[PDB]
Formats: C-alpha cells, structure tokens, sequence
C-alpha cells in the first residue's frame, strides 16, 4: 500500500504524462516515458529494458483494451501499489526508500536537469571528487525530440550548481547518459585548447567559467542553442564576462613518482633564503645559517 | 674551489643523484629554476655570472627514460641541458655489455663531459659516483667510466654509493653476476665504496619513520641526508671541518679495506620527534646500534677498525668526546686491537634541512657514521655463495658471453672477490 | 625504443586487432589517428608504436598477414580498423587451406618478399629498432607456417633484435583442427631457434579465466583477444611509460632465460575481478600477488603445481609502494620454495612502471618461464605419433614441398626441448 | 624550540599529504564501481541482442 | 589477532548469517557494508572479524559452505547477505544426502580444494591470525561430514592457531532426521582429536529457553539462532573490546581444557528474560550469577547437577566494578564445592569487558567444562549400538567407501572420551 510520498510521485507522474489532464494516457506514452533501465532487475542484470516494456505490456494490456488503448490513474495506482508490495522482498534495509527511488528513477521524476532531462549522479550543489573531478563528460543537447553529444569534451573543473537550471543539462557524465538513446557526434581534429562557457544574466554583464568546452567540439554541429554560450577566450575576454571559480584538478593516472620529489621546494626556498639573509644582517638569534 | 663533481650511473645513480641534487637546493637556497630568491655553493653549484647555479653533477645512463623524465620535470631549468647524457640501448641487467659493447661507445663523450667539469672548477676535492651495482648499465658504465677515471686523472679521490644486491631482495636474477664482475673496478678503480642496499633502509624507514609503505624515494631521500652530511664540512663552517682526504686517510688503513658502511642519527618521524631529547650521546648510540644501520650488516658480528662522525648542528666537542668515551666503554662493540684511537669526528654547525615531501623529522643535531668494520665481510661472503649457484651450472652466462667477455672473466671476479673476503678475515685477526 | 608489430593468421589478425585498439585506448589515439590523450605522458613515447607522418597523424608499425582476403574486409568494418596504412596489408589472392606447408612453402614464400619489403621499411623508419612483435596462432595454416618463416628471415636479417612471438598453442578440449599437432609442431621447431621470447597463450584458458574468473555468460573471441591485449600491452608498459624500476623486451630475457633453448615463456594477467566481486575486492599489491601466482589464473592449459618456476617477471604498473612488490615476491618464494629452483636464487625480478592501465589502480602482467609447460609439448607430440604412425593427413603438406623428415627434425626438437624442461623440473 | 616550531608545519604538510592520499583513495574506489558499471552495460547489451 | 569464521551445512550457515547480523550489529556496519557506528571503539576492534576494501567495504571472513546451493541462496537472500564476499560461497551441485560418508569422502572431497584455498586467502592475508572458528550440526552430512575435514585439514595448515568448533549436537526429543547417531559418531570422535575447543549446542535447550525463559510463544530457528549467536559474540567480546580483565580463544582454552580431550563445554547467556518480565528484574551481577549457572539457562540439555564442574569461563560485559564479580564466583565454588571439583581452586576464570552489548547494561557468556557433557553422549551411544548392532542404514555409507572398521573405531574414541570424562567426575583426591 503506497503512502503519502508514493502517492505525490504517482500522481506527479500521471499528471505530467498526460498533458490534456483528461486522465486518459496512451500506452506508447506509458513506453516513452518508462525509463526501463531504472528497473532493479535491469540495474541488477538480469533483466531486460525491453523486457520490462514487456511486463509493462501484460501489466496494461487489459485495461488498455478496456479503456480503448489508454490507462486511468486508479489502474495506475494500482500498478504502484503492486510495485510497492513486489519491493517488500527485495533485499535493501529500507524498503520505503527504495520505493520513492524505483518510482522517480522509473518515471524520470526529480532532481532531473531541464535542458536535456539526465538525472545528477551526485548531488548538483556538492563540488566533484573522484571520477566526477577527473573523467571528462559528455556535451549533450536536444534537437527535434532527439538527445544528441559529443564525448569527452568537457573538463570536470566546474561545479553544476553555479549554472542556470536552464543550461545545466547540456553537461552529463556518461554515468548519467547510461540507459539514454544519444546520438554522437564525431569531434573534429584540433590542437588541445578550451573554450569558455558564458551566459547572460544582464544587460551588460555576463557570468560563466573558463576553459570548459574542448575545441574538437565543431561549432557548426553545435545547434544554435549553445553557440550562444559556447565562446572563445579572447571573446570573453573582451566582452568581460565574470569568472566563477573553478579547481584544477591534476590527474594523478599520470602522476610520475618522481614528481612527489619537488613538492614545496620554492617555499621552502623561500623561508631558507629568508633565513639566510637574517643570518647575514644578523638579526637571526639561535638557528643560524653558516656559509 | 672546494668542488666535487657527482655521478650518476644507471637507473638508480639516477633518482639517488636527483634526490640528492634537491635536498642540495633546498639546502642552499636554490629554486628548481636555478636562481636564488656566500661562496658556499661552489662545491656543487657551478657559479654563472647570469645569476644561474649550473649542478656539478653528470646524469649518465644507457637508457633514455630516467634522463627524459629529468629533462621534463620541475629541475629543466636547472639541470644543463649537457651533463644530462642519454644513451639510445640500455645494458638490460648484462655487465658485459655494458662494460663492453654499448659502453665505449659512450664513455669517451662521458670522459668529455668529465674534462669540461673538471675544467670549470678550480680545486676539485673528489669525484662521487652513485650507482647500484645490481643493474647492468650500472655496473658496466660505472665500472668502465672509474677505470677511465682511474687512468687520467690520477691519485683524485673517488667515493662512490653502490647499491649492492640485499640478503634477500633483489629485483634481478643475474644481479649476483653483475655484482661479482663490478667488484673487481669497486676495488682497484674505486677509492672508496659505500654500502647502501635497499632492505636496511626499508627497515629504518618502516622501524623509526613510521612508514608502512615505504618506496625509493624514502630510500633516496636517506641516501641524500648522508651524502649531505659527509660534505657539509666542506659546504658549511665547524669547529672541526674535515676533507675528502681527510676522511680518507682517517678511514681507509690499507689500500684494499676502503669498502664502508654507513648509518645515520636521529632517523625520526615529526611525531616521534618531540618526545624524545635528542642527545649527543642518543644520537651516537643509535648510531652505533644495529638498527640505525643503513646496511644489513651488523657490527657486532665483526670488530670496528675506523669510525667516521659527521655531526651537524649545535653538537659541542665536549658533548662528543663524551659520547665517543661511553662507547668505548660499551662492551656490546669491540674495535679492532691494532687501532686503539679508532675515532674521527667532524663538527658542524649547520643543523640538517628536512625536505618538504619527505618524512625526516627536523632535528637541532644529527649525526652519520662511515665506518671500515671486519663485519663487512658478510656481505661479500653472502653474494659469492649467491653468485656460485648460479655459476656452478652456467646459468645466464651465454648472455655474458654472448656480448663480448670471456667465461674466465667470472672466475677471475671471483677469485678476485675471495681474496677480499680472505683479506678482510685477515685485517681482523689478533696480533 | 622501437618495437614493430606483425601479425600472421586470422587469429592473429584479430589478437593484434584488439592490441591495437587497447593500446590506442592507452595513448588516446582514435580510429582516425588523432591525438586526444589528456596527458603529457601519453605522446613522449609515442613512438614506440605509432609513426608520425608528415601532417601529424601516428599510423601503426604494425603488418597484417593472412592468405585469406577475407578477413581483411573485417578488419575494415572493425572499429579501429581505419588506423593501419594500406601497404602494410600483405594479402593472398588464395586460401590458406589450413596448411602449413601452404604457408611456408608455396605462398609463403611467394608474399614474403613484400613482407620483407615492408618490414626493411619499418624498420628504417624506426630510430633505433627494438624488436619484432608477431602474433599468430600454432594451429592454423597461414599463422602457423608464414609466421614461422617470417620469424626465420627476419633472425637472419637481423640478429640482435629480439623477436618476441605470441603463439596461440591449440588444445584438446578446444580442439578445431585436425592437423593442429603437425602445424604446432612444424612451427615450434623454427621458434626454438628463430625466437628470443616465444610465450604462448591457450584458448582452453582463456574460456577458464571469462568463465570463472571474470565469469561472463557468454564470452565471444573479443574478450579472449581483450585478454591477451591486455598483458601483451604489459611487456612494453615499461618501454612506453616511465617506471620507478622498469625494464624491456630483453631485460625481461636476460633475466628470464638461463639457458638459450629455454625460452617458452607462460603468462598471466590481474587484477581481473568479476562483475559481482568488482567492489568487494581491495585494491593492493598482496592482492595482485594473490592472482598471479595462481595456477588457475595463468593462461595456459599447464598447471604451474606440476612443475617448478625455473624464471618469472613481474611487470607491474600504477603507482606503488616498492616494499611491499618485494617483499611479497620473496616471501612467495621462502613460503613455496618446494616450486622453484634451489639454484637460482630469487627466480622473480620484479619491475615497476608509474602509469597504471586506463580504469585500474594498479595491475600487473606475469611471465613465466615455469617447466611444467612441457604438458602441452606431450599433448602435441603424442597426438602426431598417433597420427602418423600411420601416416595420415601429411599428403596435403607433401604435396606443398615438405619433405617428410624435416617434420622429424622439428618432432626431435620438441623431444629435446621437452628433455631440458624435465631434466630441470626433476 | 625553534625545530619543533618547524616540525609543527612539517606535520601540517604531512596531514595534507595523508588526505590528499584519502582523495586519492576515493577516486580509485569510484573507478572500481566505475568498472563495475561498464561491466553491467555489456551484460545489459547483449541481453538486449 | 584477526578471527576466521567458517561455516558448514543449512544449520551451519544459518547460525552463522545470525551470527554475523549480530556482529554488523554490534560493530555498526550496514547491509550494503558501511561503516555507521556512532562510537570509535567498533572501529578500533574492526579487523578481528571484518577485512577493509578499498571503498570502505567491510567484508565478513567467513567461508560459507553446503553441498547444497539451495541454501547459499538463501543466505545470499538474506537481510544482510550482501556482506559476504562472492567468492566465498563454494557449493556443490549435489547435496550431501544426510550423509557423512558423502560429505567426507565423495563430494566434500572434490570440492574441499577451493575451500582450503579461500580459507588461506583469508587467513594469510591477515595480519596475525588468531585462529578459526566453525559452525555446524553434527547430525547433517555436508555440516558434519565436510566440516571435519575442515577441522582435519586446517589442523595440518595452522598447527598453532586457535580452533574452536560450534556442533549443533542432535537430541533425542527434538531428532527430525533418523542417522543422528551414525553422523554425531563419526563426527565426535573427529572432533576430539584436533580442535581446541568444541563448544556444544543442543536443539531442545535451545527450544527449552525460548519457550519458558524467553516466553516465546512460537519460536522459529532465528529465535534458535539469536542465543547461539549472541554467546558467538560473547566469547570475542574480550577480544573486540577493551575491558578491565582482557581475555582471549587461548586464555579461555589454557583455563578450560585440564587434559587434552576434555574441551567440549556447557553455554550459557544471560541476562536472558521474557519482555513481559524484562522490566520485572533487578539486573546486576547477582542476578547474572543466578542465571549463569542456573540449569534451565544452558543452550546444551544435561543437568550440571548430576555432574561436577571441571573449569568454568565467565566472560562478563558491562561496566561494572571488579569485587562484586569475583566475590560472586568465590561464594558460588565456596558453598556448592559439592558441585565443583576439588583439586581445582577456584574453577571459576572471570574477564571483564567493557563494552555489553547493544541494547543491554551488562550481560555474560558461561563456558563450562562439565563432568554432564558425557550424558548426551552416552544417549547418541545407544541409539549408536542398537543401529549398529543390526547393520542397518550402513549401506549407505560403505557404498560410498566407509566400512565397519571405522565405525568401530570412532565407537571405541568416543566410548574412550566419555569414560575420561567420568573418570574425573568420580575422582577422588
Ligand atoms: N637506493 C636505491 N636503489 C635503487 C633505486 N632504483 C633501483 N635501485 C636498485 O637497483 C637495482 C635494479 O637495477 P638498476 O640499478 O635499477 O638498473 P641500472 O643500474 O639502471 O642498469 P640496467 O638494469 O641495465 O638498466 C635494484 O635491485 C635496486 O636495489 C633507487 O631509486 N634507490
Ligand atoms: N584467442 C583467440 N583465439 C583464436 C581467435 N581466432 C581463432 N582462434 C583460435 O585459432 C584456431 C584457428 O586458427 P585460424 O584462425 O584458422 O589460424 P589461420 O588458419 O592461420 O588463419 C582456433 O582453434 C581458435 O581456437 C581469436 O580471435 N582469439
Ligand atoms: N540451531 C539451529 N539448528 C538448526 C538450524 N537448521 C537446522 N538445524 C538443526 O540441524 C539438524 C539437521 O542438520 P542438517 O541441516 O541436515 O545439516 P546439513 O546437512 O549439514 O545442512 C536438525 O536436527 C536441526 O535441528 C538452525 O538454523 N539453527
Ligand atoms: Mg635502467
């Protein structure tokens, strides 16, 4: 039996699939919408995306014949609340829990990111660490509607919180990507610089990050829709767009052993040769520099 | 004036002589970059009149990628783009071949670089080579290159830091054949020789540096901190500054008994450091305590024949004397009978400069040891019988052959090694 | 410094596919032959494998090889297949027949001239040349038979290179060919003589590890040829990256063979962890020993307890402490002494390289030049006495300008080669 | 006094090392899972096939 | 001093998956393996029983072994299933069939291998093992026939370490399968030979304490399993906790085991009370007296009244002063010496731990070295003679490669046990 928070995400669901709130929903609906790779037994691997759609079908088929090809919210509710019983016997510590996670994983239901609609592996406002800091995303967009990217072309050096909510989707993990039909496009052979990312919050004044967007990124397959955020740095350098700061991080695959040999050296330079001179004025009581 | 020229053979005479060269800098004030942000440089930083510190050093190694990797990390400015030679084959753990083949073909460039260095400087007190005579460019290049030395330029004092195959580890199998065949110019060609294999410092680092997972860096490091400290004398002011020849002469007696053993006071970690009231008298006796053995080579097993103390920092010779009087009280060490003084001790004043991104813990004093022990002869006594059961069945010895060297050649390192051992059995024996 | 690939067969054809595609993946290099490595360490030994051309673009020293056409036209629909250039694609107009005399006589001998051709090509263009890297497969015709003539000619142009060989050694459970024992034993015969380092791989193995060790459903070819790829990149880590302690192609020889004749070499990758054991297994060198060493983790239908380690290398990669790698590999040897040989001492060098595999910590590739790899030599030599005590199935091969007693030759070869390695297991 | 003022910041150095190394460690921990995904869509691809 | 955990059969691997939910429980680690504690003494401890990954994954060192994958199945479907490491569950196709003899010889044989293999990865991985300990029923085949060629087979590998066996031992009341006595005979006298302490359950002082002591109304096999569970935690409390009297496998084997062959000992757990009668009890270290050597308390059915107590081992958790615990004891042996023999003073060995579990203020585990373990015997040796003095149900094992002889041989081991253990229960000084 679902409660109160099941039944908000049913509903929620229900309402933004059937867009005409005539609560009639057509089953090739029910399909597009149905994120199968959500499915527990899918993420498991023992099942497949198409033989959820399949489930789904023996689930609906009489109702649908029922009600002409189309599905009322009690039988969907319905649907949930055996959903909701099957999660019972499944093996996490919080079953209710997992509940609301199957429902809005399944039904693309969430935190989920405007422009392309990939849900956050990590929390949005949270800085990346790890694999979210160091391996490269993929710059994706929607074209009419049909999700389309380029990989890794885009630096993790950026916290997504910092961006409009209507330009955050344009930058996925292929974590996030996983189980989404996206088309690619081929990069095009460039020497290794980075474009910026920019934005227009007021008349005159612009905010965004540097050096995100590789340039093997071609422009004329970028649609018109991110031409407009996608620049060059001496564009905005000129143009004097505000800078969010962002954090390098060193990609430590690649860290020889003997780079750990030199690190602080300049500061402690620094200090000795501080010490040095206080020694040579002689202000220096105690440690001495001797030469 | 004062200057000593380093050396650097084989992969690991590289990173020891890169470890070395940064704690140097660090010691000296000097950036990566070359400039400094008191003539006390000379001695390993070749003065420039652009401001520039050019390292009395020669990187020299059959193989290009420890050389590359030197000339892309954080010392390109300041290492010559010469005195950095690459070779295009390595030896591969093969003495013969690099002693033979691949050799000559770059000594005479290497004995060029030497003459340029030798010529830029003005009163070179020694040369000191690093190597380990594990490795097959090692060994051969660095046998071959101090037969070369050994030939021109004389009666110069030559000290070098081999890395000798461990009781038990060692990362090559014909490493007792490389080892046994570079004894031979580690004892004609070589005016002094430094024990400094892998398994000791592992121990120290693990025992008093708190480091559970210590690598060649730590190892490196170590290696640094007491070739700092032998040449701080002539670096820095002390109230007794000691020479090359002055150790020299204060520890080699015979002209065969040169190989030595080192060991460094306080090995601490930054924890550790503070509760503990780091003592002249301390410090010698972990110096002179097994643990604090930068070799696998106990004392006690032997009898000391010459000491050597490097002390640095706020040290008072009245402090010394009395530390060095306690230890000869000690019965857990004996000298040997023909020596009774035994003892040399340098002072110093400059107190030892922990690198950052190292584990030593900054010490107000500190203290090495050199020392021509009769227990060394476990260590040459252990590689031969490593060495014979390999020989016995000739094994990987078509691979020496095979690059230019006679099979006699190993009997004759052999014979060679067991008249040392027989001699350092003889040094020791009662009157 | 450099290492030239050539790859005979279409077993061959395919391992050295998917090699090319791992080492592509480890030096950020796309079908189309760019550049997009997000490191400086990825292009300071390119060179090792990739050539740069006049525009920039780094094309494979590599030489496919195979009587079929056929396969090349698959190679073409490959994904990386785009990356090899065009002259280096020696094909012949007529089948192999799964013949080795074919193969070494016949046509062989007839394309091996441009072989040749290309090969003296290459190997001009490399700097200074490290060696030949073929791959091919013992139990078929056009991989066993020109593979082994190619590894003759090229000894005899050039003797100090080192002619590393991986040789696909077939088996009685993976049994696809009937003259598998008189096309293994024409070809082991020239790799004795012609071979610095002929290390073999065995399907049956290979189905062992992706059925219980990665414990896939339904392995086809590609994660076998992933496998393989994956420790053949291993041997050349060192070359092609920096390491703390590394070595190459006849570092690892000088250490790994006592005796010329001895130098069949059998191999061994990890970590390699199953999907459901991916997050329960700690990353760590006792780890990665816990994997080598283990018997039923090598790649071949030999079992390392039924004989005794004469030589073994630990190429290790990824950043690690030096401790532990040598303390772990003397202490499997003071625990296991009753498996290696009293009288050489430490049987295991160990080697470090800094940059680890693309998704791993830290791995390691294993070589070992273990006795117990005589089994397969007994297998091979008693299913031809079988076969040709009475005389079966040769005609074909006669008929190709094979004497008869050449055969007899190589089968007194494996006899004697089979006698070094039990008379030092024993 | 004035080396255990030093030793001080050799220790602070040492703590940033230790979770510079705990970063280190969680983004191999990230990899692994990242491994054990990929391994999951492959099986999720070829039951779809 | 790391603990290996090995676990044998459907009786095996239940009381084990309790066990280590009562573990998790106690050391704070979730299902899905991370580390939840509130307190920083679980993880000071944590190795004895749980090995780190890399992501912070602790994983149980346990071995989980049944001829039969039904119940590895369910173990891996339980609540906290997920614990244990993939690799570590080994079965077979075929079940042992209630067997010994296919348990030791025919399929436990061919499949020991991978078993002895997991068990020295975990074990040699370890830093210093402190020894391993089994959990098993001695009636089933694949718990008892398997298990002791664990036993067997480990004692050959670590002569030295600690080893400690949990044998659910079979009674005639609550006997739900017919060749009990044929596999607890076979099993005994395997036992004896090469385990530091086997350490006894019994299914109907199980049953005994949940329907009268616990008020149980209808008590399932976890309701079983918590008990013996719970004393699996009591007995390396010591070792995973500090305390003001620390103790350990070897302190509890030195002063449990006088001779040799008499390491089987009596279980008891206290506090251990009815939630109605919970809030009805003064809890303190009288009243875990009282408890501790009450009769109807033990989780083995035989009357420490019609015995004598060699040693007893009470390993006591909670924070609490030292005098009142030791004086308990002292007043225990000082009025019923009748009851505890003579040439042992003070056979009472007492630790403290201070750490009790959670949810409890204080509690104790009993380990008794008793002179009344040798009555279940006895009542399994009967059943043993009148089946075997007919021959029936032999066919079965000497199909498979047993015969008569060894029969009569673990007969006359066991026959020679309980007549040491009488012996010293009719000593005199
Ligand atoms: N102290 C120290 N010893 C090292 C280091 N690296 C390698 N070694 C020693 O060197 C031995 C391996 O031979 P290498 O010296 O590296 O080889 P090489 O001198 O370059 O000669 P080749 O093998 O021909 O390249 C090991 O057994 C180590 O004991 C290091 O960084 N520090
Ligand atoms: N590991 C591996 N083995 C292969 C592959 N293709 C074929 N084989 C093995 O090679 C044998 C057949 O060799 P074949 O391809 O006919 O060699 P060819 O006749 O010289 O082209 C079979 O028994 C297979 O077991 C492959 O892609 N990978
Ligand atoms: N305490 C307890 N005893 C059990 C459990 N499961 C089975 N048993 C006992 O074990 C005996 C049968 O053992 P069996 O399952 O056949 O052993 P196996 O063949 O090795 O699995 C029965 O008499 C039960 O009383 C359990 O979960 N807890
Ligand atoms: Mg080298």
């Amino acid at each position: 039996m679902l409660n109160d928070s099941e039944h908000h995400l049913v509903d929620v669901a229900f309402q933004s699939m059937d867009t005409n709130n005539t609560g009639m929903v057509s089953l090739s609906e029910v399909k597009k919408r149905f994120f199968a790779h959500a499915h527990p037994r899918v993420k498991e691997g023992s099942m497949a995306p198409s033989a959820a759609r399949d489930t789904l079908d023996y689930h609906f088929g009489l109702c649908a014949a029922d009600h002409e090809g189309s599905i009322t919210f009690d039988e969907f509710l319905k649907y949930h609340e055996k959903l909701a019983d099957e999660a019972y016997d499944e093996h996490v510590g919080d079953v209710a829990a997992f509940t609301e996670k199957t429902i809005m994983e399944l039904w693309r239901l969430g935190d989920v990111l405007l422009p392309t609609g990939v849900r956050p592996a990590f929390p949005v406002t949270q800085k990346p660490a790890g694999l979210y800091a160091v391996a490269l995303m993929t710059l994706v967009w929607v074209e009419r509607f049909v999700l389309r990217g380029i990989k890794d072309v885009v630096r993790p050096i950026f916290a997504r919180g910092d961006l409009p909510e209507e330009l955050q989707g344009y930058f996925a993990y292929p974590e996030e990507l996983a189980g989404m039909a996206i088309d690619y496009v081929a990069p095009r052979l460039s020497i290794q610089r980075w474009y910026d990312f920019t934005w227009e919050y007021s008349e005159g004044k612009y905010c965004g990050v540097e050096g995100i967007i590789s340039t093997r990124v071609d422009l004329e397959s970028l649609p018109a829709g991110l031409r407009q955020f996608v620049c060059e740095h001496v564009t905005a350098v000129a143009r004097g767009t505000t800078w969010m700061p962002t954090t390098l991080t060193t990609n430590p695959m690649y860290k020889k052993t003997s780079s750990a040999y030199g690190c602080g050296v300049n500061e402690e330079c620094r200090k000795i040769h501080h010490w040095k001179v206080k020694t040579f004025e002689g202000k220096q009581y105690g440690n001495q520099y001797h030469g | 004036m004062r200057e000593a020229i380093c050396i650097h053979i084989g992969q690991a005479g590289c990173q020891v002589g890169n470890a070395c060269w940064e704690l140097f800098c660090l010691e000296h004030g000097i950036q990566p970059d070359g400039s400094m942000p008191d003539d006390a440089f000379n001695t390993f930083f070749s003065e420039t009149g652009a401001g520039k510190h050019v390292p009395r050093c020669l990187f020299l190694d059959l193989e290009p990628t420890v050389v590359d990797e030197v000339r892309t990390g954080t010392y390109r400015q300041l290492f010559n783009p010469e005195q950095l030679v690459s070779g295009k084959e390595d030896a591969a753990n093969n003495y013969a071949r690099g002693h033979y083949t691949i050799g000559k073909e770059i000594v005479d460039l290497a004995l060029d670089r030497i003459r340029k260095l030798a010529d830029n400087c003005t009163g070179l007190q020694g040369f000191m080579v690093f190597h380990a005579v594990g490795g097959g460019t090692g060994s051969g290049l660095g046998a071959l290159l101090l037969e070369r030395l050994s030939v021109d330029y004389g009666k110069k004092s030559k000290l070098g830091y081999t890395v000798y195959p461990s009781p038990q580890v060692s990362t090559a199998v014909v490493e007792p054949y490389n080892c046994v065949l570079s004894t031979h110019s580690l004892l004609e060609h070589t005016d002094v020789a430094t024990m400094l294999d892998n398994e000791a410092i592992y121990d120290l680092t693990r025992r008093s540096l708190d480091i559970e997972r210590p690598s060649y860096t730590n190892v490196n490091r170590l290696i640094g901190q007491v070739v700092s400290s032998l040449t701080a004398s002539l670096r820095f002011d002390g109230a007794l500054n000691v020479d090359l020849t002055e150790f020299q002469t204060n520890l080699v007696p015979y002209p065969r008994i040169h190989f030595v053993l080192t060991s460094y006071a306080p090995v601490v970690s930054a924890e550790k450091a503070y509760h503990e009231q780091l003592s002249v008298a301390d410090i010698t006796n972990s110096v002179f305590e097994p643990a604090g053995m930068l070799t696998k080579c106990d004392p006690r097993h032997g009898k000391y024949m010459s000491c050597c103390l490097m002390y640095r920092g706020d040290v008072v010779p009245k402090d010394v004397n009395a530390a060095i009087a306690t230890i000869k009280t000690k019965r857990t060490i004996q000298f040997v009978d023909w020596c009774p003084t035994g003892f040399k001790c340098g002072i110093n004043y400059q107190p030892p400069t922990v690198v950052p991104g190292g584990d030593l813990a900054k010490v107000q004093r500190a203290v090495c040891m050199i020392a021509n022990s009769t227990a060394i002869a476990e260590v040459f006594a252990r590689i031969d019988h490593k060495f014979d059961l390999m020989y016995s069945k000739r094994a990987f010895v078509h691979w020496y052959v095979g690059e230019g060297m006679e099979e006699g050649e190993f009997s004759e390192a052999r014979e060679d090694l067991a008249a040392l051992e027989k001699d350092y059995e003889e040094v020791g024996a009662e009157s | 410094r450099e290492i030239v690939s050539c790859q005979a067969g279409q077993c061959g054809n395919q391992i050295g596919s998917k090699f090319w595609e791992v080492i592509s993946d480890e030096h950020g290099v796309d079908p189309t032959g760019t550049y997009q490595g997000d490191s400086d360490l990825q292009l300071e030994r390119i060179n090792v494998y990739f050539d740069e051309s006049s525009g920039g673009r780094y094309v494979p020293r590599a030489v496919l090889m195979d009587l079929e056409p056929g396969t090349m036209d698959s190679v073409r629909a490959g994904p990386y297949g785009q990356l090899f250039r065009p002259d280096n694609f020696i094909f012949g107009q007529s089948g192999a027949g799964n013949n080795w005399a074919k193969g070494h006589y016949t046509e062989g001998a007839e394309l091996i001239d441009s072989v040749l051709d290309v090969c003296r090509k290459e190997a001009e263009s490399c700097d200074c040349l490290q060696g030949f890297q073929l791959s091919h497969s013992l139990g078929g015709g056009t991989g066993s038979g020109m593979g082994t003539l190619l590894i003759s000619k090229l000894r005899e142009e050039y003797p100090d290179r080192i002619m590393m060989t991986f040789s696909v050694i077939p088996s009685p459970r993976v049994s696809d060919t009937v003259v598998e024992p008189y096309n293994t034993t024409l070809s082991v015969h020239q790799l004795v003589e012609n071979s610095d380092e002929s290390m073999c791989i065995d399907n049956e193995a290979l189905y062992d590890i992706c059925f219980r060790t990665l414990k896939l459903t339904t392995p086809t070819f590609g994660d076998l040829n992933h496998l393989v790829a994956a420790v053949m990149s291993g041997v050349t880590c060192c070359l092609r990256f920096p390491g703390q302690l590394n070595s190459d192609l006849r570092k690892l020889a000088v250490n790994l063979v006592p005796f010329p004749r001895l130098h069949f070499f059998m191999m061994g990758f990890a970590p390699l962890t199953s999907r459901g054991s991916q997050q329960y297994r700690g990353l760590s060198v006792a780890e990665l020993t816990q994997q080598m060493f283990d018997a039923k983790n090598m790649m071949q239908a030999a079992d390392p307890r039924h004989g005794r380690y004469l030589t073994a290398s630990a190429l290790f990669r990824g950043r690690m402490s030096t401790k532990e790698v040598d303390e772990q590999m003397l202490n499997v040897q003071n625990k296991n002494s009753s498996y290696f040989i009293e009288w050489i001492p430490n049987n295991i060098k160990s080697s470090i390289c800094d940059i680890p595999p693309k998704g791993l910590k830290m791995s390691v590739t294993f070589i070992g030049n273990n006795t117990c790899i005589q089994e397969m030599f007994r297998r091979v030599g008693e299913q031809f006495t079988g076969m040709f005590r009475r005389k079966a199935f040769l005609h074909w091969y006669t008929g190709e300008g094979m004497d008869e007693m050449e055969f007899t030759e190589a089968e007194s070869n494996m006899n004697d080669l089979v006698s070094e390695y039990q008379q030092y297991q024993d | 006094m004035q080396v255990a003022d030093a030793r001080y910041e050799q220790m602070d150095a040492a703590a940033e090392r230790r979770r510079q190394e705990a970063a280190e460690d969680l983004l191999y921990a990230q990899q692994n899972a990242e491994a054990q995904r990929v391994a999951t869509e492959r099986v999720q691809r070829d039951l779809e096939e």
